[PDB]
């Protein structure tokens, strides 16, 4: 009989494991102060820790990695990158991005000094600001109106001028996603991913058709779940859409960098985050959000440490957690694509 | 040569310093009767080792050492152990009647009515002293008498021997081998009076000892000999520098030089390697490189904590054994290749490191291996602060419920010193997270 | 040298406490004439702690035994081991209590009290360090129940910084001698309350439904009864009167049960309890001690929380297999322990098993499921106070109706203290 | 990667690598809590004696 603790109401993700766990019989949830439990299912901020693998003979695991906050921030991804020789600042898969302190408090002359070099060149000058603390973003060609709405910590990074547009439509699109490392460092992908596609035809001259966020879509798009429902385009209608229109899989055009962006991520931070030969295990599972071009480049935009699930994978990828992130450890009585790696 | 007072508090306090005290005489090839043949100047000198041990005319080494307790079972141990000859009745001091786990019968009721016996006795050791360093008081923080005696003792000192250094060598309680529930409680009054008079304080988690001796010594159910010849072990390479020729740490006011810069935050992670089992006929010895490696494995601290989430200030490198400053300087450059060792931006990143050619010593019989090498780290990493954490929420618990507080209202202590002591255990917490946090 | 002094008073004290000394002179190689013919030094290690040492390598147990009638106390004289005791040691009167607490505390008690604090006296000035006193008597009648409480109160202004421990047997309409037992035990808890560290609350209700339910004996005797409260008595003091993992003096044992003055009544139990030559595994013992029905207080700890857990193992076993079985009773019983007392959990061992058996287990819990035995006795007793029965006997002592009312008052409220942490 | 401060002697040396430059109470008043306490003790006694006496 293991026990658990229920620490995030919010998430809807590990609702449906802490359901999952109760329906075998075989998981008992205790209350969120008891410290006596088999696994946690902690908080998002502020996750203690440093309180975790000190009850005698309890084996102890927690949902979330201590430390991978680092790649789940924007300002802390664009550092991490620039500053990793793993990733290193000549990095192909990632946006040009800087980090802009407000004045009110960085990398403001080095983001002028790349900013002059295209406004000369004739190249397209076009820059995203954002930050974490948004549901507030602005994209602008001119840098003075970029570095003035920050003052009003975020990041400038090159906006992707050239993406890659989905017929009939023409119209902007993302790809989501969720990755699980468990215990033992393993990296596995779920087979599983969404297209949170624009509903609005793709203006380069109003950011309704430029942001594909499913909540801009549901609330400022006039034609919100016209083409899919709910502006979610899954895998096996995106990959028949490449091969009838651009004579190429999902696999080979798109999947191949995926998989490559998600294990260069992970295993650089690998040592910093590890439980390997801790007195508590952590899992953690992420949320990856890619950009592909119109060359059919793959562009990683950002990474959420808390992420939700599409409604119609809910039940698949929480059964695939409690397997192979939590019955791993605490046994009983694929869906993944398994990132093999060094470690 | 400089004198040091070494001053064991309590049952947890008097037993390892029982474990020191033997490995000493095991390294200095002193005998159980006091006799040190390799010494040639009988009666007198002012060797590295005579900084620990004075000489009697008859060419007997004595410990500079007083063993205080508030009952009398465990030092009659000493009395009647095998090392009884080192040690003359005026350093030997016992109570009756314990502090039965309650800090205020420990530092209040009991301690008032011994305190100036203790202080005498220590008084008679410093007369004997031509230069007296300072202490290191070695006791547990879940004991009244260890916590209770101690802080009250720490006192004293400080108005005694104002000039004179104090470091501690600290047990942090563990529910695995503690049979007792207040001890959180102890834990936190006694750190509150004895910040302010603790220069450095080694602490060692029971339950980090515990582990060790499970996993590298197969040990199923360590008992107290067992964890207190580790930790005897861990407290030599400590204290080798004052006890041998070198120029490292060669005086207790070096170790907070090179490990305290800020006076509060003055608790040092202590890592050790290696721990091989006795048991095992022939094990691989492991490299200058493999055991500085096994340095930053949380698996070999003292205390269990993540360095990784947090920062240095300091650290130090003790090498005992065949070791040569090239091999740990390309150890260095490959642990800073694989390891996250970030620097407070206020301090540079190094490491001073101190080689002692002579290999550990073990306890004939006992369940510790001898090896070739063995090195202990000892780093002022903010990481240590989450035992601090563990520490102060048992006591919130707790003491939102006023649980256990009659008994130490009952021996005269105010509810008012509890909320004082928790006050500055949270400040001591915010201190350790603006060092060590961006 | 931490030496305990022993009282017993009254029927049920003496008869219980007879046996206590039976039980452990045994365990300890002492025969009955105080002459040891033991095999093992560690039988020997801490006699101190409840014999005298006298002339001749003869050991004396620290013991007083009082009561206000002789009989009960010339059947110990007439016993296995009544020779052992000093004789100066029994101190009784003649007219007896009548099943009455005032006649024990207030008048037949008070003119014997004076004399039995002369032996208590003497026997506390030849102890190198007093750890305190054990009374064992039963609440329900009236010279253990009356004199017992005045002898406690007598002892705490003699003796104030000194721990005071009972083993008090409450009263049940099943295994009942008068009527008047619910008035005697409701004075007598009060006195319990304010002037005791320890209280073992041993129902005899409880222990009978263990002789009749468990141990199959259709007809239980008090002799049945009493056995369950040796092997009990001599569980609960193994850890003070051998060598082992506690060298804790009464003091630190209570420091660490008692986390609030007044709520330090425990409900007792021990393992195995067998109606009898197989080998009991760790899992049996860890199972059955935290059963309802090895409790020996007739409450239900699934009805309140733990504040503390001890837990005394005895015997050569496995402690690798011990801490798992500990650990998985936790789990069976998470909801039942308070989150606020961490680590309230405690495990000891002692290698030297009782007389026949190969190992044995004893439970000390601090729950406050034992508000369900004060609430027994408090409606027992209001069902008869609201019509005055049986208050005569008490008023012709000098007794007013008032003190009655203050007793139940103090009861009621003893009840909501444990209310209040139960549900916290 | 520097080595400063060398010493070397019979029985060990010490050095120090840097990898990186940077970016009381008097007795009076111990007495006094002493015996304070010792008083809250006597007056918690005395109660009890007061109580018991009643
Ligand atoms: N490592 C180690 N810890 C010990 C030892 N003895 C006791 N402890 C720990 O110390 C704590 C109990 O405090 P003690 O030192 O035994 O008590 P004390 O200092 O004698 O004070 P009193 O309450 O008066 O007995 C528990 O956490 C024990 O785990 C020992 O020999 N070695
Ligand atoms: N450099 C760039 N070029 C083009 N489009 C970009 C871009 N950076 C961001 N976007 C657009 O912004 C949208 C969301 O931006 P961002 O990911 O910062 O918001 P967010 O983090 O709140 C979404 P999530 O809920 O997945 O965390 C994406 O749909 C993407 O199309
Ligand atoms: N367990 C047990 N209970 C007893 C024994 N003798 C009496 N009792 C109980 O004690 C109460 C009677 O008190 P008793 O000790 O006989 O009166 P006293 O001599 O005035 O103290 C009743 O509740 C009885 O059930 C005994 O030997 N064993
Ligand atoms: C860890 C620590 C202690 C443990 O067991 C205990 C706990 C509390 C206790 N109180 C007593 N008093 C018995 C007595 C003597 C005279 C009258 O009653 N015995 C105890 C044993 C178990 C594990
Ligand atoms: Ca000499
Ligand atoms: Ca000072
Ligand atoms: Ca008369
Ligand atoms: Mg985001
Ligand atoms: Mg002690
Ligand atoms: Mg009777």
């Amino acid at each position: 009989m293991y026990t658990f603790v229920v620490r995030d109401e919010n998430s809807s993700v590990y609702a449906e494991v802490s359901r999952l766990l109760l329906a075998t019989g075989q998981w008992k949830r205790l209350r969120k102060d008891n410290p006596r439990f088999n696994l946690m299912l902690g908080e998002r901020n502020r996750l203690p820790f440093g309180r975790l693998g000190h009850e005698p003979g309890l084996v102890q695991l927690v949902n979330y990695y201590r430390g991978a906050d680092k790649l789940c921030r924007k300002a802390s991804l664009v550092k991490l990158i620039k500053t990793s020789p793993e990733l290193s600042e000549s990095c192909t898969w990632f946006p040009e991005s800087y980090v802009i302190y407000p004045t009110n408090l960085d990398e403001r002359e080095v983001f002028l000094a790349a900013y002059n070099r295209r406004r000369e060149g004739r190249e397209g000058n076009v820059w995203i600001a954002k930050s974490s603390a948004g549901a507030g973003i602005l994209i602008s060609s001119e840098a003075s109106e970029l570095l003035d709405f920050i003052d009003e910590v975020h990041v400038i990074q090159k906006y992707l001028e050239k993406p890659l547009l989905l017929e009939p439509g023409h119209r902007k699109f993302d790809i989501r996603s969720w990755v699980l490392v468990d215990h033992l460092y393993n990296i596995y992908l779920y087979r599983e991913g969404v297209l949170r596609t624009s509903s609005e035809p793709y203006n380069s001259a109003d950011k309704t058709c430029h942001l594909t966020n499913h909540c801009i879509q549901k609330e400022y798009s006039k034609n919100y779940g016209r083409y899919e429902e709910g502006n979610e385009m899954f895998f096996e209608e995106f990959n028949q859409y490449l091969m009838d229109a651009l004579n190429t899989t999902l696999e080979n055009s798109i999947l191949l960098q995926i998989k490559h962006i998600i294990r260069s991520c992970l295993m650089c931070i690998e040592p910093a985050i590890s439980t390997k030969h801790l007195h508590y295990q952590s899992f953690q599972l992420f949320g990856f959000d890619f950009m592909v071009d119109e060359e059919l480049k793959v562009w990683l935009i950002e990474v959420n440490g808390a992420p939700a699930c599409a409604q119609k994978l809910y039940a698949e990828l929480c059964q695939g957690i409690v397997d192979v992130a939590i019955s791993s450890v605490f046994p009983l009585a694929s869906i993944f694509i398994k990132l093999h790696h060094h470690h | 040569m400089r004198e040091c007072i070494s001053i064991h508090v309590g049952q947890a306090g008097v037993q390892i310093g029982n474990a020191c005290w033997e490995l000493y005489c095991l390294e200095h090839g002193i005998q159980p009767d006091g006799q040190m043949p390799s010494d040639k100047t009988i009666g007198g000198g002012d060797d590295s080792f005579n900084t620990f041990f004075s000489e009697t005319g008859a060419g007997k080494h004595v410990p500079r050492a007083v063993f205080v307790d508030l009952e009398p079972t465990v030092i009659d141990e000493v009395r009647t152990g095998t090392y009884r000859q080192l040690f003359h009745p005026e350093q030997l001091i016992t109570g009756k009647e314990d502090a039965a786990n309650n800090y205020a019968r420990g530092h209040y009721t009991i301690g008032k009515e011994i305190i100036d016996l203790v202080l005498d006795r220590i008084r008679k050791l410093a007369d004997q002293c031509t230069g007296l360093q300072g202490f290191l008081v070695f006791h547990s923080f879940g004991g009244g008498t260890g916590s209770g005696f101690t802080s009250l003792l720490m006192e004293r000192l400080s108005v005694d021997y104002g000039k004179k250094s104090k470091l501690e060598f600290s047990i942090y309680p563990a529910p695995q081998v503690s049979t007792a529930v207040v001890e959180p409680y102890n834990s936190i009054l006694t750190t509150h009076t004895t910040l302010e008079h603790s220069d450095c304080a080694f602490m060692v988690d029971n339950e980090a000892i515990y582990d060790i001796c499970r996993r590298n010594l197969d040990i199923e159910r360590p008992t107290y000999t067992n964890l207190n010849r580790l930790i005897s072990q861990i407290v030599s390479s400590i204290t080798a520098s004052l006890r041998f020729d070198g120029a490292l740490n060669v005086d207790l006011t070096e170790f907070q030089t090179n490990l305290v810069p800020y006076p509060r935050i003055h608790f040092p992670l202590a890592t050790y390697a290696p721990v091989i089992s006795a048991e095992k006929a022939y094990h691989e010895q492991l490299s200058v490189a493999e055991i500085t490696n096994a340095c930053f494995e949380p698996a070999n601290q003292m205390v269990k904590c993540d360095p990784r989430h947090g920062k240095y200030m300091a650290c130090c490198l003790l090498y005992r054994g065949d070791v040569v400053p090239k091999d740990v300087n390309a150890a260095i450059a490959t642990i800073k290749t694989k390891r996250s060792i970030q620097f407070v931006d206020w301090c540079p990143t190094g490491f001073k490191v101190g080689i002692n050619y002579q290999p550990p010593t073990v306890v004939p019989g006992g369940d510790l291996a001898k090896v070739q090498r063995a090195v202990c780290m000892l780093s002022n990493t903010t990481a240590i602060a989450e035992a601090w954490a563990r520490l102060d929420h048992k006591f919130d618990l707790m003491y939102a419920k006023r649980a256990f507080v009659h008994w130490y209202v009952g021996e005269g202590m105010e509810e008012g010193e509890f909320s004082e002591a928790r006050e500055d255990m949270a400040a001591l917490e915010k201190d350790y997270e603006e060092v060590g946090v961006d | 040298m931490r030496e305990i002094v022993h009282i017993q008073a009254g029927q049920c004290g003496n008869q219980i406490g007879a046996k206590f000394w039976e039980v452990i002179s045994d365990e300890h190689g002492i025969d009955p004439t105080g002459s040891y013919h033991g095999d093992s030094d560690l039988q020997l290690e801490r006699i101190n702690v409840y014999y005298n040492e006298a002339t001749g390598n003869k050991y004396v147990p620290r013991a007083i035994l009082v009561d206000l009638e002789p009989g009960t106390m010339d059947s110990v004289r007439s016993g296995p081991f009544g020779q052992i005791f000093r004789p100066d040691n029994f101190v009784f009167g003649q007219s007896g209590a009548g099943n009455n607490w005032a006649k024990g505390h207030y008048t037949e008690g008070a003119e014997l009290v004076d004399s039995v604090l002369d032996v208590v006296r003497k026997e506390s000035e030849s102890c190198d360090c007093l750890q305190g006193f054990q009374l064992t008597h039963s609440l329900g009648g009236g010279t253990g129940s009356g004199m017992g409480t005045l002898l406690i109160s007598k002892i705490r202004e003699e003796y104030p910084d000194r721990i005071m421990n009972t083993f008090s047997v409450m009263p049940s309409p099943k295994v009942s001698d008068t009527v008047v037992e619910p008035y005697n035990a409701t004075l007598s808890v009060h006195q319990l309350v304010e002037n005791t560290d320890e209280t073992y609350c041993i129902d005899n209700e409880a222990l009978y439904d263990i002789c009749f339910r468990t141990l199959k004996l259709t007809t239980p005797t008090y002799g049945d009864l009493n056995h369950l409260v040796s092997a009990t008595m001599s569980g609960v003091t193994t850890c003070l009167r051998f060598p082992g993992q506690l060298n804790a003096d009464l003091r630190k044992l209570a420091v660490n049960m008692v986390p609030f003055p007044r709520l330090h009544f425990f409900m007792p139990g021990f393992a195995p309890l067998t109606s009898q030559y197989r080998a009991l595994t760790v899992p049996e013992l860890t199972q059955q001690m935290f059963d309802s029905k090895n409790m020996m207080a007739a409450c239900d700890p699934r009805h309140g929380r733990y504040l503390t857990v001890a837990a005394i193992f005895r015997g050569r076993m496995s402690m690798k297999e011990v801490d798992e079985q500990m650990l998985n009773v936790q789990n069976k019983n998470s909801s039942y322990f308070v989150e606020w007392i961490p680590n309230n959990v405690k495990t000891a061992v002692c290698d030297i098993p009782p007389r026949g058996l190969k190992m044995s287990a004893t439970f000390i819990g601090n729950s406050t499921a034992i508000q369900e035995l004060f609430k027994r006795i408090s409606e027992q007793f209001t069902a008869m106070f609201r019509r005055k029965a049986f208050l005569h006997w008490y008023t012709g002592e000098g007794m007013d109706e008032m003190e009655f009312t203050e007793a139940e008052s103090n009861m009621n409220d003893l009840v909501s203290e444990y209310q209040q942490y139960q549900d916290a | 990667m520097e080595v400063i401060e060398l010493n070397k002697c019979t029985s060990g040396q010490s050095f120090e690598v840097i990898l990186k430059p940077p970016s009381d109470p008097s007795l009076e008043e111990i007495q006094k809590k002493l015996e304070a306490a010792e008083e809250r003790r006597k007056y918690q006694e005395a109660e009890l004696l007061k109580h018991l006496a009643e």
